[PDB]
RNA sequence: CUGGAGAACUGAGGGGGGCUGCUCCUAGUACGAGAGGACCGGAGUGGACGCAUCACUGGUGUUCGGGUUGUCAUGCCAAUGGCACUGCCCGGUAGCUAAAUGCGGAAGAGAUAAGGAAACUUGCCCCGAGAUGAGUUCUCCCUGACCCUUUAAGGGUCCUGAAGGAACGUUGAAGACGACGACGUUGAUAGGCCGGGUGUGUAAGCGCAGCGAUGCGUUGAGCUAACCGGUACUAAUGAACCGUGAGG
RNA sequence: GUCAGGUAGAGAAUACCAAGGCGCUUGAGAGAACUCGGGUGAAGGAACUAGGCAAAAUGGUGCCGUGCACGCUGAUAUGUAGG
C-alpha cells in the first residue's frame, strides 16, 4: 500500500487513537512461484499503474505473460503451506478483518482500526516509515 | 483529499462561533467507576488553534490562589456544549500575556 | 538539511527586478535569473489588476516610481491574457571573467 | 552447464538483541507445631535504552502579517521602505526536534550444565552473491557482405546502432563521494496565475461626531513564502556519444 | 597637536544624515559531514565542575515605598514661575 497522511479518531467512550492511514489499491498478483522452479513457494504482486511509454517492455512483456496490468513495482511473499493462489488472482484489503495486529515495512505489532473495500483503504494505530506518498508493505504481525 | 473525505463525516457542524478573549463555558464528560457526570468549566479563551478536525482553543480559569490553563479538543466527543458568556473586546489572536478586558457590544 | 544575506540578497534582486522591467532584457548569471522569477512574476501579476492599495505596495516593492508607472500601464494589458510564464531564460555560455553561467532574461514581448 | 539488459526471490555467514520492579485472579493455597504467608504461568499498571516517529499535545522559524522608539532618503504632510544583533517584545499554517503518543524484549522447538534455568546455538527486526556448484525462476531485443589465407577464438575493409542505460534540463525531506523515487510535449515534479483553510486581528482610501490624541461604519476585512485542490497561451523539444548483430 | 555642523542625549558615548572622502586589488551557483563565533529556545534553574568563571539577567528617574509615574495632553494657558 501507499502511506496518505495521517491523523486520528475519535471513539465515542471519549478516547482519541492517532491512526496511519494507508491506501492499498487492489494487488493482482503476477508470478506463483513453487519448489519446481524456484525451490520455495511464494507469489509476486504488483499495484498501481505505469505510464506505457515510460514502462520498459521488458516487464511489459512480462505483465503480459500473466494477464496482468503494468503497475509500479514488483514484491513476494513466502507462502505458509496454508493457503494456495492463482496468477492473476485480485487482492484486496478484506484479508485483514480477521487480523488485529500487522507488520508495517519495520514497526511491527501495530494494531488495525478498521478496513474497508468500497474506498481500498486500511487503517493502523501509531506511526509507519516514511513519508507520505512512500510504499509500505503490511502483513499479520509475526509475534502472536 | 484522502484525508479530508476521512475526517469530514468525524467532524461535527454544531461547534458554535467564538473569538480569542471571550468568556466561555464548556461542557464536558466525566467518567467515575460506571457513571457519566457533565462537568462545568468557566474561563476565559486565550488561544485557538484551527486545523480542522484537530482544531482546539485554550481556556485559563482563575481559580482558588492560581489560573489553571485547559487545552480542550473542539471536535472530541468529550465535549458536549459551548457557550459564551462576555464578547471581550481584545485585538490579538493569541492572548498569552494574561499568564503574568472591554467589551465588544456589537 | 534542506528538504549574500538576508538583506543584501533582497536588495539585489529589488534592483535586478527593476532593471528588467525598465529595459525588458538583461544578462545575468543562470542561477541569479531562476531566483528572480520569484520575484518578478509576482509584480506583473499584481499589475494586471489597478487600484490604489496595489499601486501602493508595487511601489513598496522595488521602491521606484518609473517602474510603478512602466507597470500598470502596459505590462499590465500586455500580459492581461496571459496566465503566468511571463519571463523566457535563454543560456548564452559562460563569462569570461570567472567562467560563470551566463543567461539572458526577457520578458515575452517586443515581437515588433 | 561465460551472449548483451531491466525486476521479483531462495539466505549460509556476520552485526545490533534475550529490560527490571510491583499489584490482581489462580489462593486464607504449598511448606511448617500456629500466626505471618507462596513460587511459577497468565493479565494489567510505571521508569530507563533503541528503531519508527507529527492527525492531536509544546518550543523554535533572519522571507509574510500586526504594533512601535531615535534618525534619514525617496522635490512634500499623511500613507512606506532601509539601518541600528532578526531595532526590541508577543504568535503561527509547512519542513527539522520530545516531555507526550505508539511499537518491540516475553511464549514455542532440537541440543545444556550443576544436582530440566534470564548465559551459547534459534524464533522476531535491519542488512546481505567481489558465498565463485559461477546468474536459478519470469520477461524483452537480434538469422548483415567481399579479399588475403601458414586454414585457424588470427588480421584488414564495407554495412548496421535494437532492448536497456548514462549525459544535458526541470526536481533532489536518500542528510552533499552522488551512477540515487518518478515525471521530461498523449507532458502538472518545480518556478507562476486562481480557489479553499490556517496565522496575523480592524490595512490603504472615503464619510459622521469630537474639529486634538482614540474608537465605530466602510470590513472578520486586506496580505500571506516552502505546502492542499485545478489549469501547459512559458520553458524541460527535435539530431549525438556509450552499449551490438546467434553465443568455446 | 589644533579646526570636528544638524537631530536625539547629561556628556567629548552610540545610532541615523548633508558636504567631502569611498566599495578596502579573485568571482558566479549549490548546503551545511558542526572546525569557530552571536541572538532566541520547556525548567524539580545547579541533574555539570576544584571555582554558578566567561555569557545571560541587570542598567533608569513626570520618585514617599526603606511601591508609583514614564511614548501623545481639545484644555488649564491657542507657552505657567522668569532672563
Amino acid at each position: 500500500g501507499k502511506k496518505v497522511g495521517m491523523t486520528r479518531i475519535f471513539t465515542e467512550d471519549g478516547v482519541s487513537i492517532p491512526v496511519t492511514v494507508i491506501e492499498v489499491e487492489a494487488n493482482r498478483v503476477t508470478q506463483v512461484k513453487d519448489l519446481a522452479n524456484d525451490g520455495y513457494r511464494a507469489i509476486q504482486v504488483t499495484t498501481g499503474a505505469k505510464k506505457a511509454n515510460r514502462v520498459t517492455k521488458p516487464e511489459a512483456g512480462h505483465f503480459a505473460k500473466a494477464g496482468v496490468e503494468a503497475g509500479r513495482g514488483l514484491w513476494e511473499f513466502r507462502l505458509a503451506e496454508g493457503e494456495e493462489f492463482t496468477v492473476g488472482q485480485s487482492i484486496s484489503v478484506e484479508l485483514f478483518a480477521d487480523v488485529k495486529k500487522v507488520d508495517v515495512t519495520t514497526v511491527q505489532s501495530l494494531d488495525v482500526v478498521r478496513v474497508d473495500a468500497e474506498r481500498n483503504l486500511l487503517l493502523v494505530k501509531g506511526a509507519v516509515p516514511g513519508a507520505t506518498g512512500s510504499d509500505l508493505i503490511v502483513k499479520p504481525a509475526v509475534k502472536a | 483529499n484522502i484525508i479530508k473525505q476521512l475526517e469530514q463525516e468525524q467532524m461535527k457542524q454544531d461547534v458554535p462561533s467564538f473569538r480569542p478573549g471571550d468568556t466561555v463555558e464548556v461542557k464536558v464528560w466525566v467518567v467515575e467507576g460506571s457513571k457519566k457526570r457533565l462537568q462545568a468549566f468557566e474561563g476565559v479563551v486565550i488561544a485557538i488553534r484551527n486545523r480542522g478536525l484537530h482544531s482546539a482553543f485554550t481556556v485559563r480559569k482563575i481559580s482558588n490562589g492560581e489560573g489553571v490553563e485547559r487545552v480542550f479538543q473542539t471536535h472530541s466527543p468529550v465535549v458536549d456544549s459551548i457557550s459564551v458568556k462576555r464578547r471581550g473586546a481584545v485585538r490579538k489572536a493569541k492572548l498569552y500575556y494574561l499568564r503574568e478586558i472591554k467589551e465588544r457590544l456589537n | 538539511m534542506r528538504h549574500r544575506n538576508s538583506s543584501h540578497r533582497q536588495a539585489m534582486f529589488r534592483n535586478m527586478a527593476g532593471s528588467l522591467v525598465r529595459h525588458e532584457i538583461i544578462k545575468t548569471t543562470l542561477p541569479k535569473a531562476k531566483e528572480l522569477r520569484r520575484v518578478v512574476e509576482p509584480l506583473i501579476t499584481l499589475a494586471k489588476t489597478d487600484s490604489v492599495a496595489n499601486r501602493r505596495l508595487a511601489f513598496a516593492r522595488t521602491r521606484d516610481n518609473e517602474i510603478v508607472a512602466k507597470l500598470f500601464n502596459e505590462l499590465g494589458p500586455r500580459f492581461a491574457s496571459r496566465a503566468g510564464g511571463y519571463t523566457r531564460i535563454l543560456k548564452c555560455g559562460f563569462r569570461a571573467g570567472d567562467n560563470a553561467p551566463m543567461a539572458y532574461i526577457e520578458l515575452v514581448d517586443r515581437s515588433e
